[PDB]
């Protein structure tokens, strides 16, 4: 069977670029969603409020 | 995740700038891609009338 | 920018290179086809490789 695959040109090889393309731009969408500020605030004991 | 960083609440103290710098920054969108047309028939069958 | 002219052509080429596959075809090239076998049967191949 993979002999005969061999005749069928780079099928294989689009689907898996497709699909790692597919997998990097969901982690993309996370990244530009969320880490939109570079400085990690501490929460602080919260008492007054208002 | 970035450098840590923490601020003073306190509810009567104000932090106010006093200085300010004018940033320049470049943001890149594609617009269009390459005008590209095929021709079926020669790229199927090239110069055959069969 | 670079990402989309760089696609578009990779995918142009892998098109191109599909063309040199006998997808279990005798020959690669249909003019060796029919230089080779008269139509009577020659139409199965022909058929596989359009
Ligand atoms: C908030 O303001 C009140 C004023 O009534 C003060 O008593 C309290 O200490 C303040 N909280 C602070 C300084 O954390
Ligand atoms: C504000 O920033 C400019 C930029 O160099 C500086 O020349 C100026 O002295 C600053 N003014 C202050 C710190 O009051």
């Amino acid at each position: 069977c993979s002999n005969l695959l061999l005749q069928y040109g780079s099928f294989c090889t689009q689907l898996n670029r497709a699909l790692t393309g597919i997998a990097v731009e969901q982690d993309k969408n996370t990244q530009e969603v969320f880490a939109q500020v570079k400085q990690i605030y501490k929460t602080p004991p919260i008492k007054d409020f208002g | 995740l970035g450098a840590e960083n923490s601020v003073a609440y306190s509810n009567n103290s104000i932090a106010i700038p006093t200085n300010f710098t004018i940033s320049v920054t470049t943001e890149i969108l594609p617009v269009s891609m390459t005008k590209t047309s095929v021709d079926c028939t020669m790229y199927i069958c090239g110069d055959s009338t069969e | 920018l670079q990402d989309v002219v760089n696609q578009n052509a990779q995918a142009l080429n892998t098109l191109v290179k599909q063309l040199s596959s006998n997808f279990g075809a005798i020959s690669s090239v249909l003019n060796d086809i029919l230089s080779r076998l008269d139509p009577p049967e020659a139409e199965v191949q022909i058929d596989r490789l359009i």
